[PDB]
RNA sequence: GGGACCGAGGACCGCGCUCUGCAAGGAUGCUGGCGUAAUGGUCACCAGCGACCCGUCUUGAAACACGGACCAAGGAGUCAA
RNA sequence: GAGACCGAUAGCGCACAAGUAGAGUGAUCGAAAGAUGAAAAGCACUUUGAAAAGAGGGUUAAAUAGCACGUGAAAUUGUUGAAAGGGAAGCGCUUGUGACCAGACUUGCGCCCGGCGGAUCAUCCGGUGUUCUCACCGGUGCACUCCGCCGGGCUCAGGCCAG
């Protein structure tokens, strides 16, 4: 697909990074820590960090964490958004490497 | 006849009256300093009255009603712009609500206080929401949720999931996708494949 | 500092509902309280070990009547115009969105209450957060 | 939060239903409890032996003092009878679910009856009332466990 | 201040509760050996230095004898023992320095990535270790002269069978 | 001297005193802890104490007599002069 | 033609096969019974097997709306899970244990320094409406003043439970 390769050069390039590094975080002031850690165990080389430390802590944005994790060396950032204390949305962000900007963001719905 | 007007509003009926079970009554009139249905803060019963309101351009105005023009509700209130400087704006109330009831002087300053802090509170949470970029959106409607719950049930049956996994895994072993001497399988099983 | 005003401690004299006599045994009798009227009824004469009757001595303190545990009084809100009535009373009252308010109108109410500093009891019913 | 025990996958399962069956509800409930959690081939032999008056069905909940035979030593219950029509309706329902499993491609020799359930059908309006029943049942393959690889250090 | 009072929140009345100095019990003297009953150093025998304000007591081990550093403790959570040690040669200026209230009191990449991690145990400061040594130097030299006090202060208090604290003289 | 329970009120106003402020018309000060859980609710079960038939209708007595298998809906001081 | 009437145990006995079905020798007595869906699109075809029944599959926004049909209460019943018990237990007060559920203050204002930008600033110009001295636009600018925003620095106030 030529239209897909031009529109998204980073996903459809020649060779991906060999060992992807994945960061999983939760919804802001989330309570689904056990559900997000199991999603982190789904993907190899993934670590879980809570979005907010305390209830009255700094409110980091997804845009910020994407910049923070790209500096550290992660490949993708996953945010599991909760509803009724259950995982309801999966936001997949592609941080990439070197100079190309953080690529496409694919949001999903976790139903059952 | 301000006392007679209060007797009709309080005891019989007012279109701006909101009654709650929590013990306090509320006034829905937009020209009320405090949204309460007491005598001292009724725009209707009080022929002379003052209030503070905010225009959507951000300007705070002082509305003064006098009795001498009460027969024409079109020319009823007079709009007087308040300063952005807070201590200067408090002085305009003291100058212009001179010789007024102390309640109306007091509640106009407090309404001025609340409107100024809301603007500061507005600009703070607008800056924070522009930082996070998160927005509240409606959830899925009941009929659409019923549709995706029904069509997921049919997709799950039509997938035949553990059969498809078995079918695809046996396809790769046949096609040599696992390579020679695989760590996937049992060597007495590959000799069956030839 | 965004919280309720300084209120004296809320003391509830009794946290348990007064249940109708023999409502646990017969399904036709609802648990809603009915005063017994038989002259030999052991609840009515108030022997010990039986159900107590409601009385005016159980009445809550007039300063803390109708107050939520946070210190607020609930205010039923149907649209954005009702929240603005709480502009001067954002420390005494809390916005309770009515049950028959649509999804979109709730977000307009929830946005308005945040700007006015008014607590919402039910701020996550028909809404969700999108990044 | 809590998560309920999820259902075993439908393609590993097999369902059968019987509605408005002209058969006694108290008898069928006692017959279905006798074979709950058995093998498929174990149940088809038992229900055929009940037809041929060989093995008896114990009566536990809706128990009537009718017979006291030595066949109740294998159940521990002293009350026993021989439900013939209840065995025949349950045999045809189990054979239906065996045919359903073979249409879905399941191993015929390894179904167990994990779910059997008898409800009540509406009464046949004639002073005398009949008591029909609904029956539903689910078969699944026995749970297959595979070996784990040795974990690799890195 | 800046704002007009936006509600009818009444100010409190002027309260008539003046702060007056705390009068300790007669059994608390500078140099009294004390028995800790609560905290992480419970059961340990320690030596008092100065009586502070509001029931707080400044107390050292000393550190080389039992292991208790310069610390604060509350009067009601300690038991005073009839043995009293000499504080000749102890720097009253250094004790008055460690008796100050300020003494024992005191968004980025690294802030986000250390969310959930257990913080590392920070070590002792140079001044904390140095002030400890300066206070104890004349203290244990005083402790060696009186017989069996060194093993007394290094030991831990405990109750045996038949030890009735309403009859024990401390 | 030791202990327990309690802190109502909310600008000032009074009576006073040991008068640069006080213990004098009602609790402040200092320190700590608190969000993968402070603190509650519901159900199930154990435990200590108490009580263990409702409406009517009599009696010195209900331990009399009448009614009560259960649940839904209906169901009895109304309207005229 | 109407109604401060009733709304399928109501309202005429009958909203529908209603003086019908049914009973009595006869005179006479006399019920129960409304609601798929917007549209039958009222489930083709495969496969069980003797049936007012299933499993696939299809129609439909929805079939947990399938001519047993809008919603679908309680009595009563079955399966699964937790706990208990042996003529116990049930209700009142008070803890404890387990399971599930919830989630505390909504957590902010104020000063100082630098830069940027708008004004209600300028005895600036022009216009509009007015209650005739008050408001609103358009164009000018930053000497003064006041607001914002950004980047630094400082201080204060914060809900609850203990000691
Ligand atoms: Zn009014």
């Amino acid at each position: 697909p030529d239209s897909l390769t031009s529109q998204f050069p980073n996903l459809f390039a020649d060779e991906p990074p060999p060992v992807p590094k994945i960061l999983v975080t939760t919804g802001i002031n989330g309570t689904i820590h056990k559900e997000a850690e199991e999603i982190a165990s789904i993907f190899p080389n993934a670590t879980y960090i809570r979005r907010t430390a305390h209830r009255y802590a700094y409110k980091y944005s997804v845009r910020e964490i994407a910049k923070f994790a790209k500096n550290r060396g992660y490949t993708a950032l996953l945010v599991v958004q909760e509803d009724q204390k259950r995982p309801s949305r999966l936001v997949v962000v592609h941080l990439n490497g070197e100079g190309v900007p953080p690529g496409p963001t694919l949001t999903y719905t976790i139903r059952n | 006849s301000d006392e007679i007007v209060w007797q009709i509003i309080n005891q019989q009926f007012c279109a701006f009256k909101l009654k709650t079970t929590k013990g306090q009554n509320f006034c829905r009139n937009e020209y009320s300093v405090s949204g309460l249905c007491n005598r001292q803060s009724c725009p209707l019963a009080n022929s002379r009255y003052a209030t503070v309101r905010q225009s959507p351009k951000g300007t705070i105005y002082l509305y003064i009603k006098t009795i001498e023009r009460s027969h024409m509700p079109s020319k009823w209130w007079e709009k007087i712009k308040l300063s952005q400087n807070y201590q200067k704006a408090l002085e305009q109330i003291d100058q212009r609500l001179q010789f007024f009831p102390k309640f109306l002087i007091h509640k106009c300053k407090q309404r001025l206080t609340r409107l100024v802090q809301v603007a500061i509170r507005m600009r703070r949470i607008a800056a924070e929401e522009a930082r996070l970029g998160e927005k509240l959106v409606p959830k899925m409607a009941p009929k659409i949720k019923k549709r995706e719950e029904a069509r997921e049930r049919k997709a799950l049956a039509a997938a035949k999931l553990e059969r498809t996994i078995e079918r695809e895994l046996l396809d790769r072993l046949r096609q040599g996708a696992y390579g020679d001497q695989p760590l996937n399988c049992n060597p007495q099983i590959w000799k069956k494949v030839l | 500092m965004v919280a309720a005003k300084k209120h004296v401690p809320i003391v509830k004299k009794r946290t348990k509902r007064f249940m109708r006599h023999q409502s646990d045994r017969f399904k036709c009798l609802d648990s809603a309280w009915r005063k017994p009227k038989g002259i030999d009824n052991r609840v009515r004469r108030r022997f010990k070990g039986n159900l107590a009757m409601p009385s005016i001595g159980y009445g809550s303190n007039k300063k803390t009547k109708h107050m939520m545990p946070s210190g607020h009084k609930a205010f039923l809100v149907h649209n954005v115009k009702d929240v603005e009535l709480l502009l001067m009373h954002n420390r005494t009252y809390a916005a309770e969105i009515a049950h028959n308010v649509s999804s979109r109108k709730r977000i307009d109410i929830i946005t308005r209450a945040k700007q006015l500093g008014v607590k919402v009891t039910n701020a996550k019913a028909k809404v969700t957060t999108e990044v | 939060v809590r998560y309920a025990a999820t259902e075993i996958a439908p393609t590993k399962s097999a369902r059968a239903r019987g509605s408005y069956l002209r058969v006694s509800f108290k008898n069928t409930r006692e017959t279905a409890q006798a074979i709950n959690g058995w093998k498929l081939q174990r149940a088809l032999t038992f229900l055929q032996n009940v037809i041929d008056k060989k093995e008896a069905v114990p009566m536990r909940r809706y128990a009537g003092s009718t017979g006291r035979t030595a066949q109740g030593k294998q159940w521990g219950v002293s009350r026993a009878r021989w439900p013939v029509k209840s065995a025949q309706f349950l045999i045809g329902l189990l054979k239906n679910a065996e045919a359903n499993a073979d249409a879905k491609g399941l191993d015929t020799g390894n179904l167990i009856i994990k779910h059997i359930q008898v409800n009540q059908a509406p009464k046949q309006r004639r002073p005398y009332m009949s008591n029909p029943c609904h029956i539903e049942l689910i078969l699944t393959e026995a749970e297959e466990t595979v070996q784990k690889s040795e974990a690799v250090v890195r | 201040q800046k704002w007009y009072p936006a509600e009818d929140e009444a100010q409190p009345k002027k309260v008539r509760k003046a702060v007056r100095p705390w009068t300790p019990r007669k059994s608390l003297q500078p140099g009294t050996v004390l028995i800790l009953l609560a905290g992480r150093f419970r059961g340990k025998r320690v030596v008092l230095l100065k009586c502070l304000d509001q029931g707080v007591l400044l107390v050292t081990g000393p550190f080389k004898i039992n292991g208790v550093p310069l610390r604060r403790v509350n009067a009601r959570y300690v038991i005073a023992t009839s043995v009293k040690v000499d504080l000749t040669g102890v720097d009253q200026a250094k004790i008055d320095e460690v008796a100050q209230p300020k003494y024992f009191t005191a968004a980025s990449e690294e802030a986000f990535f250390k969310q959930g991690e257990k913080p590392q145990k920070k070590p002792v400061s140079s001044t904390r270790a140095a002030d400890q040594k300066a206070i104890d130097k004349a203290l244990i030299a005083n402790i060696k002269k009186v017989d069996m006090l060194a093993s007394y202060l290094a030991s831990s208090f405990s109750l045996r069978k038949g030890d009735k604290p309403h009859l024990m003289k401390f």
